């Protein structure tokens, strides 16, 4: 049936994006929020919002019954799952369709068929996708084809994205159209994606991921069965609003676009993670005490956060996404070098300094016919000059002296000058300055090094452990953090249990 | 070196602007006598603890 | 002859836009500010900034002495005007050329000849421009974006519709100009080429026409500047018009050989600090809050931010909201979102008027035509908008120069 009210079963930037697409469609939008998100922007931006009443991602978002109950109470007639969480849970998609809501996404069966790796391998075989021969690869590029697929089986390849900047298996910077490809490689990627999706019976928004070797051989990787995070570069390079296309397809209306849009311009997306690139991109909680977006020519910016937001250890680190676009890849890089220099975020560590570097690094600029970047490039070849985040903390003796910041006019030049409060130049009740100690401690207690949740308990009470044995794995920021026994002894107390939330400094167990 | 130095955070003054700036900034900017100290003028009860914690403390603190 | 450092002679939105274009080109950007603007976004964003002083345009941005002096003190090699102020002052343009700075703009002779309707009208007739035969009762205002070349090439980046006007001040702008017939479009394009080529026009400028209900085109004017509503043409055609101004001032021949086909449709909405409930009088005051509409299909160019103070000393305009889509209706939908998200506090704005007109059948149209005319906001729009310390100074002599110096009078140290 017709979509009328969409429950956006997700959070942050993708929640915002689907709310906005709903409003453009003139649909009603219903948000859901966990307790950490009760103040989040999307709760206000949505036309209505329902509390999931949960402290953690499992009990709040991931339990099907709470989303179906929210849908019931709101009278939402469609569900859009965004990405992650339940957007790939075929059993949830089934439960939605059983409830009779318009599930804005691919069929539960095609989600399963493309989710099973062996089944998907058989699908790619029948489809005669360019599978790799068999072969190990040295330094492949990563290329995605965007699929728009009709319920009537019409399919267009909206374009391609290169996403080779991935740290550990998580894309960080992406570009559209995929540069430095032969038209034969484009032909292959395009028509392979068409074939693959219809052999899967696919419909909705989708994406096929390809892995391209330095020999130039394309290989298929997998189909993600949902709207990508990076879709914005495809929207900024193709005359397409992909979320509205996805609404139309969930309506079952035919594709208005009959043939692959001509890629025009070049568009980069940079993921603004709350991760400190100066400390191996480890994610950390913290307030966003200031947020000031780049604006103006060739800039778009989608954010799940604003000044005064708080980010806690329960959810993914991605704050926002910056998209920068121009007539040519060189022009788009120039505009990127503007926008990332205008971007100021304060209160927590962000990867913005990594973006500033990589958009300035010859390995990524390239020679005009290829670039050097590949899936492991950040992990192994990027010269990490970024100093660790320290924020406003004083850390050296000279920092403890208060300063007064003044604006000085000198021959008409405008200067900003920061003057110490005790400055002697030109000529105390026993005041002393010395280097402040940082806030860092260093028994039997094993204590949680950060706030998070207890995904695994590795021990039973009365178990003998030795130094270095695993005690628990915490999840923080959706990231695994083992905690291990600091000395030998019998595990006792063991106050945690699996699934519990745990605050920093909590005693996990004590070793005697 | 751990003195708090002057910082020019924004822009770049040429040497002559630096010298004008610095010259203008340079331009602008315990004998105990307890006789009749207020604490002596106060009147204390003979058993008043303030004879320790105020009067004597005030006289002795040097 | 090659631009290296640009003094941006204007304030606000165009100041920021040119600073950004320069930073994209990697040119050094030098801004100038009057006393009211001493911490404005452009002042802090520019790579260098110089105090003009004075409290008004006549004391400041208009003083040829001050702008050329600032250019010298900066060691600028080019001057870029915005719109307004000295952007069409031929005498100033000549003074800049005498200074030998690259005037990023049309040649003084062109400014002079096109600045007189008599001389300009003569030129138009010589060019055989479409000309009014009568008075147009309810004309639709349409203009063409010229990108001329010092070598005499010309590209027409597109037609642009500006028919939502008040007191001859534009309020909402569109590209490509909608519902024009192909014949009208061709006439306009070829006429903009003819007229500006006859004028000898060096670079960027707007050729403006009136269109009547009969659909006859009449030439109106040539405005010899990158007009404020350029962004809709930028978002439709993809020509970075300011960087084209840089190339033309370099005298490089155009990269663009043929008029770019418009990709889609785009609207611009001027966020004037004017209260439609009092009939668009200025409302000076603080911009106590400024949350920009954000994300898909939306661009903001702004001269204000939270905590800025606005006064009648300068024009009421605060920002341009630009919204883009594949179609007229899609772009209207996106605008009906963006203008709802746009939250301003502490002073009145035309935002409610924009929300109305983007909702109004006269502006939606019927798919073949629409009813707006240059007077329609005045004569025919149903207005339903509910009415809404000093500086110390020291004069120093240094061995090569005099230097006045200025400090906050509350400065204290040590
Ligand atoms: O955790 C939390 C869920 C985050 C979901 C984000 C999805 S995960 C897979 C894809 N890759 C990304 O970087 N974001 C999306």
């Amino acid at each position: 049936s017709k979509i009328s009210k969409v429950l956006v079963a997700n959070r942050g930037e993708i929640a915002v994006r689907v709310i906005r697409a709903a409003k453009d469609a003139g649909l009603a939008s219903v948000a859901v929020y966990a307790e950490p998100d009760a103040d989040a922007p999307h709760v206000r931006l949505a036309d209505e919002a329902f509390a999931l009443g949960g402290q953690t991602s499992a009990e709040s978002y991931l339990v099907f019954e709470k989303i179906l109950d929210a849908a019931e109470k709101s009278g939402a007639n469609a569900i859009h799952p965004g990405y992650g969480f339940l957007s790939e849970n075929a059993d949830f998609a089934q439960a939605v369709i059983d409830a009779g809501l318009i599930w804005i996404g691919p069929s539960p069966q095609s989600i399963r068929d493309l989710g099973d790796k062996v089944t998907a391998r058989h699908i790619a075989a029948r489809a005669k996708a360019p599978l790799v021969p068999g072969r190990y690869l040295d330094k492949p590029r990563h290329v995605e084809a965007q699929v728009i697929a009709d319920q009537h089986g019409n399919v267009v390849v909206a374009g391609t994205r290169d996403c080779s900047l991935q740290r550990r298996f998580q894309k960080l910077v992406e570009e559209a159209p995929a540069p430095f490809l032969t038209d034969a490689q484009r032909k292959e990627i395009h028509e392979s994606a068409k074939r693959i999706c219809k052999e899967a019976g696919y419909y909705g928004a989708g994406t096929v991921e390809y892995l391209v070797g330095q020999d130039g051989l394309i290989s298929f990787l997998e189909v993600n069965t949902r709207l990508q995070v990076e879709h914005p570069v495809t929207e900024e390079t193709s005359g397409i609003d992909l979320v509205r296309q996805q609404f139309k397809i969930a309506n079952g209306e035919p594709l208005d676009i009959t043939e692959d849009p001509t890629p025009r311009g070049h568009s980069f997306e940079f993921r603004i993670n709350g991760e400190d690139a100066g400390r191996g991109f480890l994610p950390a909680p913290g307030p966003v005490t200031k947020f000031v977006a780049p604006t103006g020519p060739g800039v778009r910016m989608d954010s799940g956060v604003e000044t005064g937001s708080v980010i806690g250890g329960q959810f993914d680190s991605m704050l926002a996404k910056l998209i920068v676009t121009g007539a040519t890849r060189e022009e788009a890089l120039e505009r990127s070098r503007r926008a990332l220099a205008e971007f100021t975020v304060e209160g927590l560590a962000t990867v913005i300094p990594f973006h500033r570097a990589v958009v300035s690094d010859p390995a990524f600029i390239g020679d005009g016919e290829k670039f050097d970047v590949h899936t492991r490039w950040i992990e192994t070849e990027w010269n990490n000059t970024v100093e660790p985040f320290t924020g406003g903390d004083p850390i050296e003796e000279e920092d403890t002296v208060p300063r007064q910041t003044v604006v000085v006019e000198v021959g008409g030049r405008r200067l900003e000058v920061s003057l110490p409060g005790d400055l002697a130049i030109g000529g105390a009740p026993g005041v002393v300055r010395k280097k402040p100690k940082p806030r860092k401690r260093g028994g039997d207690a094993v204590t949680a090094p950060m706030q998070g949740t207890v995904v695994k308990v590795a021990v039973e009470e009365g178990q003998e452990v030795s130094a270095g044995d695993l005690v628990v794995v915490l999840e923080a920021m959706k990231m695994e953090n083992p905690v291990t026994a600091h000395k030998d002894g019998t595990i006792t107390g063991l106050a945690v249990e699996a699934g519990a939330a745990i605050t920093q400094g909590t005693v996990i167990a004590e070793i005697k | 070196d751990h003195e708090a130095h002057i910082k020019v955070l924004r822009g770049e003054p040429t040497p002559e602007e630096m010298a004008a700036l610095m010259a203008v900034l340079a331009s602008a900017g315990k004998e105990r006598n307890m006789w009749g100290h207020p604490v002596d003028k106060l009147r204390y009860s003979v058993f008043s603890w303030q004879r320790v914690t105020l009067l004597e403390r005030t006289h002795m603190r040097r």
